[PDB]
């Protein structure tokens, strides 16, 4: 359990972040291998 | 002198074998260039002449040089692959026939079923002074004699194998063999085995790729008689590229079904031709003017040819290219005729014929995709799924590259053959005995080291 | 750049109607389907080119007199007197024709080469139109799917 | 006009062969 900021929630809800999340989800689910799925997810976290 | 010439000749053969592929692609360039030059002919004036419409003017000598170079390169491309893959085919066939002779007795007890071309042809090599020439087992005759001589007649077995039964014990007593130099005459006559070379040539002409190379060389030679014969070499890109090989294989993949459905289309069009020839003859006047009629259905042969050549290719069937039935006593009958022709021949049967080849192409591509998907989902040797290894990072890659590598298995088999029999370890001797007795239970089948020690390891 | 060129010529603004392709997902899918099987599509187009070239060679060597595309007998517009124009005619016309080259070339009735030319036309219609064009179309359709 | 369907045969044996074949087909 930890704390999430309302500013963080707003930035996550901003449309550009949503587009990035959609693109990342498609990339990992379709062609992203399950071997490095966590690596790709952490990279996506840092970019976001 | 002889040693020098033989060394140079063997060097040339080795060079051609090494550069077989490069020379094939060079032939591909030469075919492309020759055809690009050929694309500039024109007919000039009766005596008609095919002459280049060239502005620079250097194409004609360039074309002649390129044609000569293509013929030379094709000859080199056959000499290569004759020095490269013919030995492999000969070795494989020799191994097959030796194993059939030993384990199966296919020329002592069984005999070929009289319909196998290769089974019948391979009889000639059995009674040859050099039966194993690429195959490692030089005592296949001796072991066949030991296994079958006592029961089926030692004399008959020796006569069938073309060998001497009384020579083995004498050889074990003393060798009694003398080497010799090569400058002597008729030594090549004594050494050559015309029957073995005969059988080898028969196998080579049976080989498919050698036949393709021979056809390539023949078309290259015909290109000198007529330069347009070099156009047939543009089809080599089909073999060069995989998807084109798939496209060509799709044509003959459903070969029997395609032939039979073409025959069905032929039969139904013949029935329509019969109906038209018996009832709708006056509608088949393909003459633009009333001066003379060009009747296309006055006889059955021409009516059938017209139907096939025109109605099948027509978008709307025969009714597109025959007269209009308005204001006729047979108007409704001919309307039904045309509609049924368009439905059965064009809508259904032509679609089925096309779909057979399209689905064959799709099936071949899907089979290739499934093959590629496999060996990425399960191991080739054990068959265990990839995820079980993938529980640990890089697990499947480590298992397939350091634990169950088929290349490693091949290298192990080579190491067993190269290693002396006395110095085999316990595992090496175990594998060697099982391999010699053709017992493939040493291969891990559904189990691995990690699965066996799944709790000791972690 | 196209917007700037639109000031030089107002019709250059037509290229911006293609932006709906990027705007909408299914149009992006349609455009991506064209290049999805890019190598296979290029190679099968090349195969169609080679086979049509072979048919052009055969026609130029044997069936030249049948390629008169002139409506009147005053002057002949021969389309296969040279290989380049014959090949261009074959690609531009026979591929687009429903029944192949035989739809747009002369009629072979009452000729010594009648059966040979009938086989020529039927094989052209089968290999080029029925098979190869269908394969080219199906590559893109299946890429979209 | 009276139209007749007649074999365009060069050898000339097809017509009796055709009749024999038709009878054989019915029997078979
Ligand atoms: N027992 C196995 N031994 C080796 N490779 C295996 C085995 N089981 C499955 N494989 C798979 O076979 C593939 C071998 O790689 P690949 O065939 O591409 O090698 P290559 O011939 O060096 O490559 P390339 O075709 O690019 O020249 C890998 O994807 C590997 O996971
Ligand atoms: O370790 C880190 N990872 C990050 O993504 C990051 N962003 C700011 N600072 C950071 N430190
Ligand atoms: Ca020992
Ligand atoms: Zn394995």
């Amino acid at each position: 359990y930890f704390e999430i900021s309302e500013s963080s929630r707003t930035q996550w809800e901003k449309p550009q972040v949503k587009e990035s999340k959609r693109q990342f989800i498609f990339d990992v689910v379709n062609e992203g291998g399950e071997k490095e799925k966590m690596e790709l997810f952490v990279n996506f976290c840092e970019d976001t | 002198f002889w040693k020098k010439i033989i060394a140079y000749q063997q060097k040339l053969l080795n060079y051609f074998a090494r550069n077989f592929y490069n020379m094939r692609m060079l032939a591909l360039f030469v075919a492309f260039a020759i055809n690009f030059i050929l694309l500039f002919y024109k007919v000039s004036t009766i005596a008609v002449h095919y002459v280049l419409e060239e502005s620079s003017g250097y194409m004609e000598p360039t074309l002649r040089i390129l044609a000569i170079l293509h013929t030379v390169i094709s000859f080199f491309c056959i000499i290569g692959y004759y020095c490269l893959k013919v030995p492999l085919v000969i070795f494989k066939r020799e191994k097959e026939v030796a194993r059939k002779l030993e384990f199966d007795g296919l020329y002592i007890t069984e005999q070929p079923s009289e319909d196998d071309i290769k089974g019948q042809w391979d009889r000639l090599v059995i009674n040859t002074q050099s039966f194993p020439n690429n195959y490692w087992d030089k005592f296949v005759k001796r072991k066949v004699m030991d296994k079958y001589g006592e029961f089926y007649g030692r004399d008959r077995i020796s006569e069938l194998l073309g060998m001497d039964k009384a020579a083995l014990d004498f050889s074990d007593a003393r060798e009694k063999k003398k080497p010799k130099k090569d400058s002597s005459l008729s030594a090549v006559l004594n050494s050559i085995d015309v029957k073995y070379q005969m059988w080898k040539l028969g196998v080579v002409f049976t080989d498919n790729s050698f036949l393709y190379l021979a056809w390539y060389m023949t078309m290259s030679v015909l290109g000198h008689y007529n330069n347009f014969f070099f156009a047939a070499h543009l089809l080599d890109i089909a073999m060069g590229f995989k998807t084109l090989r798939t496209i060509l294989s799709s044509v003959t993949h459903n070969g029997k079904q395609l032939v039979l459905t073409v025959g069905l289309l032929a039969v139904v069009v013949y029935l329509y031709t019969v109906v038209a020839f018996n009832f709708f003859r006056k509608f088949y006047n393909k003459s633009e003017d009333g001066d003379t009629p060009d009747m296309k259905c006055d006889d059955m042969l021409t009516c059938y040819m017209f139907h096939m050549y025109v109605g099948v290719r027509a978008g709307g069937g025969i009714g597109d290219e025959i007269e209009d039935p308005a204001g006729d006593e047979y108007e409704i009958y001919r309307i039904i005729f045309d509609i049924t022709f368009f439905f059965f021949v064009i809508v259904i049967l032509l679609a089925i014929i096309q779909g057979l080849i399209i689905d064959a192409f799709g099936e071949l591509r899907d089979q290739q995709e499934q093959v590629k998907e496999d060996m990425e989902t399960k191991c080739f040797i054990c068959g265990i799924g990839n995820d079980y290894f993938d529980t640990v990072p890089h697990g499947f890659e480590t298992h397939t590259l350091q634990e169950h590598n088929l290349a490693n298995y091949l290298f192990f088999l080579m190491y067993l053959i190269n290693k002396d029999e006395t110095e085999h370890t316990g595992q090496e001797s175990y594998v060697w005995k099982m391999y010699q007795e053709r017992c493939w239970e040493f291969f891990p089948a559904g189990d691995c080291f990690r699965k066996q020690y799944e709790d000791q390891l972690n």
